[PDB]
């Protein structure tokens, strides 16, 4: 699967991922800047805390950057 | 979030040798650049050697050929070989990293420094 990948923001081909992800998270500076976005791949949606959202989706680069 | 922290210095005679090592831990996803800067009393933190990723290396023209710097990328790590030392390279020696990370505004890059560590030669 290929996803988009951080910091590059770019596509990658993912061996043994099945999912694209967009996570995010509030650090520090969740104020002034924004939610902290990462974007992944994984083999399986990623468990995540309470205050960090997630969002998987199946398709080849589904998860580009808001 | 960030934490650099230092090691390696010391007293030695001129022309002796040291290795200043900088180990980074923490929210360093997006490690983008790190570099040794020097200040000795009435200076500023004056350039030393940097590394940029992707970038080839930089050095001050006062230490080409005697100093070299260095990036562990799987330790998150970098160390300074101090080859030849003299007088003028007395001072406390700072580590600076610039991590870049990506927010629904944008991506910055912020600057992080280290606890600084002696070099004295004598």
């Amino acid at each position: 699967i290929r996803c988009f990948i951080t910091p590059d923001i770019t596509s990658k081909d993912c061996p043994n991922g099945h999912v694209c992800y967009t996570k995010t998270w509030c650090d520090a500076f969740c104020s002034i800047r924004g939610k902290r976005v990462d974007l992944g791949c994984a083999a399986t949606c990623p468990t995540v805390k309470t205050g960090v959202d997630i969002q998987c989706c199946s398709t080849d680069n589904c998860n580009p950057f808001p | 979030q960030v934490q650099l922290q230092e090691s390696g210095g010391g007293l030695v005679q001129p022309g002796g040798s040291l290795r200043l090592s900088c180990a980074a831990s923490g929210d360093i996803g997006g490690l983008k650049q790190m570099g040794w800067y020097r200040q000795a009393p009435g200076h500023q933190r004056e350039l030393v050697a940097v590394k940029r990723n992707e970038n080839e290396a930089n050095y001050t023209e006062s230490v080409k050929g005697r100093f070299t710097i260095s990036r562990d990328n799987a330790r998150k790590m970098v160390y300074l070989q101090m080859n030849s030392l003299k007088p003028e390279d007395t001072a406390v020696y700072y580590c600076n990293a610039v991590v870049g990370n990506w927010y629904t505004s944008g991506y910055y890059e912020d600057t992080y420094w280290g606890q600084g560590t002696q070099v004295t030669v004598s």
